[PDB]
């Protein structure tokens, strides 16, 4: 349509770089809690245990 | 060489602290040789290969006991440097040297 | 010690080539789910209002 777009090959190929250098790094310290948080609900749906 | 100098000048510093400690006592100025990696690391680098820079200390340290101033590495990794040290460290024979590599520092330009 | 070990720029590196093809991407409908549940957290915590 005239509107130029960038393909998603080239969205990894940037998001490669981009975390390359020194830099704010993909995980952070809430990521730990997230996790926590994320086990503990997964946790308590598997459980078939009424 | 120069090399030498740097671990000579090192083992000089560890000899006078332990003067410092034991006046002169007796002739065991000993160290670990794992302390001497943490310093020369600083300055031949960091291969990021431990036992590659290890390999490369003892070999200079074989080197100065050829010299004749450090026992060779022992059952416990540890060696006594000789006190002949002192005299080939001596303040004047320092004095020169660092105006040499003062020198040479300049003529890195 | 004797125990050689992937550099942090090696493991970026293989976990570049390994997004590539294709795969079993990152996401997962669980990824939408999880972030709504942090989304709901995060708000409730940054709310001041008591």
């Amino acid at each position: 349509d005239g509107r130029i777009f960038a393909t998603d090959a080239l969205e990894v190929a940037i998001t490669f770089v981009e975390s390359l250098d020194n830099r704010f790094m993909t995980s952070t310290a809430s990521r730990l809690s997230t996790v926590q948080r994320e086990i503990e609900n997964l946790e308590t749906r598997l459980n078939p245990n009424p | 060489n120069l090399e030498q100098s740097l671990l000579v000048a090192i083992l000089r510093q560890h000899f006078v602290a332990w003067e410092q400690e034991s006046g002169t006592g007796a002739s065991q100025a000993q160290i670990a040789i794992d302390d001497l990696l943490p310093q020369l690391q600083i300055y031949l680098g960091d291969p990021g290969s431990e036992s590659k820079e290890r390999t490369r200390l003892l070999t200079l340290l074989d080197q100065l006991k050829g010299h004749g101033l450090v026992t060779s590495p022992d059952a416990h990794e540890r060696i006594v440097i000789r006190p002949i040290i002192a005299h080939l460290a001596d303040p004047i024979n320092l004095q020169a040297l660092l105006a040499w590599l003062r020198e040479q520092i300049a003529q890195q330009t």
